[PDB]
């Protein structure tokens, strides 16, 4: 039972791990095969040109993908109507975002996805944009080109 | 399993007296706003409305609303909205589609539709940390749970 949860989940795992970082593998791996409930779960990554890493070893944008990924493998493994994501992309590398952005958009197909972003690679897969400014907080509905306008204005205030 | 149309907020955080309707596509929705803007407040009001703390104009309301056309919440209609409401003293109300409902009788019924306030589906800002340093016991604890 507790196996056959894993397996699925791991499969997930690995898979999307694959996706979001190409020529990358990674593994959900168990401190005890033999008995589980006696061990924890590691998790081994391998980005492309680097040696196998357990997370807590791995740069700051690797560990994000890599937690962000088993998150992802979580919920396929037991969907939702829908998702809240909260600046789940900051601290990615930039070579990341838009794998993240395209899965999302089809899974999207599927399930609703709500996503705070100041990217402009998530922004322009949406099918709906909302921008958010301020004391009183004010809600617009707003087309790619005003958003991308806005975006760059923050950025210019507040960089990465 | 059923989708959010919108979410309603007035006199919640940063979102003052003059009710804020903040419509989703049912598909994917882009949220842009500078830091302050009060857009994480968004996820705030999202934890408020679906339960996971307990109470344990002056009155903060969310209310949220659910296109309900393919029946995943156990209720026969197409529209299903929470609104809840907290008072100054601490208290804490509840409606569901304008009548009074408790916050176990919530709890229930988002379960059903496969909703939680403490879903995986929810990750805000803290969530990632989180996952990036679990202990590797506490990271096959919570796959024990999903089991």
């Amino acid at each position: 039972v507790f196996m056959r949860t894993f397996e699925a989940i791991s499969r997930n795992f690995s898979e999307i791990f694959a996706k979001l970082s190409p020529g990358g593998s990674a593994r959900l791996i168990l401190e005890n095969p033999e008995d589980p409930f006696s061990g924890g779960l590691e998790i081994e990554a391998k980005p492309a040109g680097k040696d196998v890493k357990r997370i807590e070893a791995m740069s700051g944008g690797e560990k994000a993908l890599t937690a962000l990924a088993f998150v992802f493998a979580i919920q396929k493994f037991k969907p939702a109507p829908f998702y809240l994501f909260d600046e789940i992309d900051a601290h990615l590398d930039d070579a990341n975002v838009k794998r993240v952005a395209d899965l999302i958009k089809e899974s999207s197909k599927e399930s609703q996805f709500i996503v705070i972003t100041l990217r402009d690679v998530m922004m322009a897969n949406a099918d709906k944009i909302i921008g958010v400014s301020m004391g009183v907080s004010k809600v617009v509905s707003l087309s790619l080109e005003k958003a991308m306008k806005i975006l760059e204005e923050i950025r210019k205030k507040q960089g990465w | 399993m059923p989708y959010i149309e919108k979410l309603e907020l007035k006199g919640f955080k940063s979102y003052g007296n003059k009710k804020v309707v903040i419509p989703f596509s049912k598909g994917f929705t882009a949220i842009v706003g500078a830091n302050g803007s009060g857009k994480s407040n968004i996820g705030d009001a999202i934890l408020f409305v679906l339960g996971g703390l307990s109470a344990k104009a002056k009155y903060a309301e969310v209310a949220i609303y659910f296109n309900n056309e393919d029946r995943g919440f156990p209720i026969d209609e197409d529209e299903v909205v929470i609104r809840r409401r907290v008072y100054p003293d601490g208290r804490s109300s509840y409606w569901l589609n304008g009548r009074r409902a408790t916050r176990s009788e919530i709890l229930d019924i988002l379960t059903a539709a496969m909703i939680s306030p403490d879903g995986y589906n929810i990750v805000l800002q803290g969530d990632i940390t989180k996952f990036i340093k679990m202990s590797p016991l506490e990271r096959r604890l919570l796959i024990d749970d999903i089991s």
